[PDB]
């Protein structure tokens, strides 16, 4: 489990809006369609989005890039 | 009963009504649970309707608190009962000392 | 007269008897203070609470 | 380089007990570091895995539910099931062995009035159940005592035939813990032999059930059952 | 009125974590019908919506497994009724402890100001990204440490805590042991031997 | 359901290097979980059998206390140093090695001479840093087999032998395990209420894997009451 989401915080400080980016990619994953890029330690997919946001390679402009490719692709 | 008291829940208990108290006290004939019956002594008795003193345990009852009541004998049989003794327990009395 | 009824029932008069862990089985440091007290149930289950 | 091996035999022959209930288990030769654990962890190994028969249910025919009382008894069913409960009692074939009693006279009824079938141990011939008035009372029932590990509730047995169940069984909870408790002694033995031996003794409260080598015997089984898989790990070759 | 309230009684957990519940197995499965329902229908142990309702209310030992699949990182937030600052409302999460209460930090009941002396517990269920990604992100006990009206973080190690750590650290002259050549690990062979 | 209990399986594992030791141990019935962790934290930790420096002997002041020297490092830690290293020893009882160094550098105890029935575990243990000068240094170190931990409060000290003032020979330590611990946790399977949850950590100095070292006090316990249940299993 995530011990805290300031590490999140040192990859790119908000805390105002990473409810909804972790809420979108955590979306994504958990209505379907989306695969976990972590490791799991059972930890749901909402967990696994604070991990992915803590990857580093899951941010605004990936959610944008990434989402007008599916929909540009579907 | 509780082993650290006071000594007033003696009369608290037997002057509160709940316990099953005992009218002019005599060898007891019959027991059980759902009545109690006293053969009193001749020393003292009314000279008309002659008779022996009866009583009617209260088995579980519901109280406005939701909770349970009922009173238990105290004696076995054949006893000698004097006047003003306990025969029956209520709801949280244990020989006519109060324990809740 | 405490101490003199409970010294009188061999039991330490300081009211205090060396005790073991029921867990590790080790001795606790230090005499633990033990006793029989009244204790009461009420209304407040939280079966009628909850 | 020392004495080597381990300190096999704990022992245990030669017991002795002052009483049915009380018991005394001399435990001679011990390791120096031996001597608590063996004692303390058995115990423990012991009050949480035990076999032991307690009565399980009643059933009795005057009687509809456990608040009503029968007429001609001084103690309720609440009261007569507890007296009831506290009846300890083994068996060998089978697990139930239902049983039964009934009378009529004056007084308190014995544990022996229980009609004797094949597997039957009554430690306690003193004990009193209920009470007879006066008159003609007969009290008749039905008492069946099934085997069991733990403490069982009533609430996981009205859970369990919750489905189906007729009316008039009363139902108690089953500790079937025959062993009340146990005490030792951590005093060290003095051997004219050799070194320093460590020597354990248990005074043992029980329900006059199980005998007591038999209970240390049926936890050191359960003890080294449970080390059984501790010998061997999962993975972990190289 | 809200919703989905249990309504419990706090009892502490000593063990676990400081952002955790001893959410009990009464409390639970009876505001998370929802997600067994759902959980039953993706993963397709069930069959129609009725059937699953029928697996609920027949309290099978199956749906214990995943119900507890859906526990552990479903968040439940806490409050106490007479709630006076931010911190009262707090996000754990939750497993399963036999029981009717619910056991909770104590170092989180000085946060809550709550006692043990039974007063109420307001328990609600957050719903879906906004609230439970919203608590994980900012509510969480540990999540929110500092005070914004003393200004100092704000943590109560106090009672068994600070008597605790007072007989940890202190001296005694003579008694046993003198001084010990064992540094590091001195604790494990010197205190328990 | 019946008399018999449950028999748990460990699906994991988990270790740092040599030094680190995590083990869980779930489902565990009620109250086996102090008794498990109690036992082999006990017993594991007091008894084990092992290799130790019983004596050092140093060149120069035979006395305990000792100054200037050029050692660069106090007595004591030198002995601290020596006390950090762990010796495989074959079957003797006792065996004598030697320690001399020249030139500049630090003292490694791979340049400690080298016996066919001795083996040291690690080339990186460091007795003493380099000295001034050459200053050639002269040990001869004496170690034994012993199961337990020699206290230095209580010893004979060869009466008036390297006697000295007090205490005398050279602390040693039996038992090649460094920490000992576990925790009691609740585990849950299916309808049932509580159950005990195990968890072993261990650090261990080296030169035995510290879950071999556990299935060895298994065996010594097991060893210990093997002949009480003996009788009590017919096979």
């Amino acid at each position: 489990a995530r011990v805290t989401v300031q590490d999140a915080v040192e990859k790119i400080g908000n805390r105002f809006d990473l409810v909804l980016v972790a809420a979108r990619r955590a979306r994504q994953m958990q209505v379907g369609g989306k695969d976990p890029l972590v490791p799991e330690e059972n930890d749901k997919t909402t967990v696994i989005a604070l991990r992915e946001i803590e990857e580093g390679l899951i941010n605004n402009q990936i959610l944008d890039v990434r989402e007008r490719q599916e929909q540009q692709e579907q | 009963k509780p082993l650290v008291g006071t000594g007033m829940e003696r009369a608290v208990a037997v002057d509160s009504g709940v316990t099953a108290v005992a009218k002019r006290g005599g060898v007891v004939q019959y027991v059980d649970a759902s009545r109690i019956v006293i053969k009193v002594n001749e020393d003292e008795m009314y000279p008309g309707e002659a008779g022996i003193d009866i009583y009617n345990l209260t088995k579980y009852t519901r109280s406005n608190q939701n909770t349970c009541i009922n009173q238990m004998p105290c004696v076995s049989l054949g006893e000698p009962v004097e006047r003003g003794d306990v025969l029956a327990d209520g709801p949280s009395t244990d020989l006519g000392e109060l324990a809740l | 007269e405490i101490k003199e009824l409970l010294k009188l029932g061999d039991l330490p008069t300081s009211g205090q008897i060396r005790l073991y862990d029921g867990r590790t089985g080790e001795q606790f440091e230090r005499p633990v203070t033990v006793g029989y007290m009244y204790m009461l149930k009420l209304n407040h289950l939280v079966d009628d609470k909850m | 380089q020392g004495s080597v091996t381990e300190f096999l035999k704990p022992r245990l022959v030669d017991i002795e007990q002052v009483s049915s209930t009380h018991a005394k288990v001399t435990l001679e030769p011990l390791e120096r570091g031996f001597g608590h654990t063996l004692g303390n962890a058995l115990r423990r190994i012991l009050l949480s895995s035990m076999p032991g028969c307690a009565v399980t249910e009643v059933e009795i025919d005057g009687v509809l539910h456990e608040y009503s009382t029968k007429e001609g008894v001084q103690e309720d069913i609440l009261e007569i099931l507890l007296n009831l409960k506290g009846l300890a009692v083994r068996v060998q074939g089978k697990d139930e062995v239902i049983l039964t009693l009934n009378k009529s006279g004056i007084g308190p009824v014995t544990a022996a009035d229980i009609t004797h079938d094949g597997d039957v141990e009554i430690v306690k011939p003193q004990h009193v159940i209920c009470h007879l008035t006066d008159e003609n009372a007969s009290i008749s029932m039905r008492i069946k005592v099934q085997r069991g590990r733990g403490y069982v509730p009533a609430s996981t047995r009205i859970h369990s035939e919750e489905d189906e169940r007729p009316i008039g069984r009363l139902l108690v909870d089953a500790c079937y813990s025959p062993v009340e408790r146990i005490a030792y002694n951590v005093e060290a033995a003095r051997v004219e032999q050799r070194t320093d031996l460590d020597k354990l003794v248990i005074e043992m409260e029980t329900n006059g059930t199980i005998d007591p080598e038999e209970a240390i015997r049926r936890a050191a089984t359960i003890l080294a059952e449970q080390l059984e898989a501790f010998v061997d790990l999962r993975d972990v070759r190289q | 009125r809200v919703d989905y309230s249990g309504r419990s009684v706090i009892t502490v957990g000593p063990y676990l974590r400081l952002h955790q519940c001893g959410l009990p197995k009464k409390m639970a499965l009876e505001l998370f019908k929802p997600f067994i329902y759902g959980k039953l229908e993706l993963r397709g142990l069930a069959t129609t919506i009725k059937a699953a309702k029928k697996m609920v209310e027949r309290e099978e030992a199956v749906v214990w497994d995943i119900l507890d699949e859906v526990i552990r990182e479903h968040p439940v937030l806490l409050n106490r009724a007479p709630t006076l600052h931010r911190l009262g409302i707090q996000a754990f999460e939750p497993v399963l402890i036999e029981g009717k209460a619910i056991q909770l930090h104590p170092l989180v009941c000085a946060a809550y100001n709550a006692d043990f002396d039974g007063d109420q517990m307001a328990v609600h269920v957050p719903l879906t990204l906004e609230a439970q990604l919203e608590a994980r992100a900012l509510m969480m006990s540990t999540n929110n440490i500092l005070s914004p009206a003393n200004g100092e973080p704000i943590i109560v190690p106090s009672q068994d805590v600070v008597l605790g750590l007072y007989y940890m650290t202190r001296d005694c002259v003579n008694a046993k042991g003198e001084g010990m050549v064992l540094t590091g690990p001195k604790e494990a062979e010197r205190l328990y031997r």
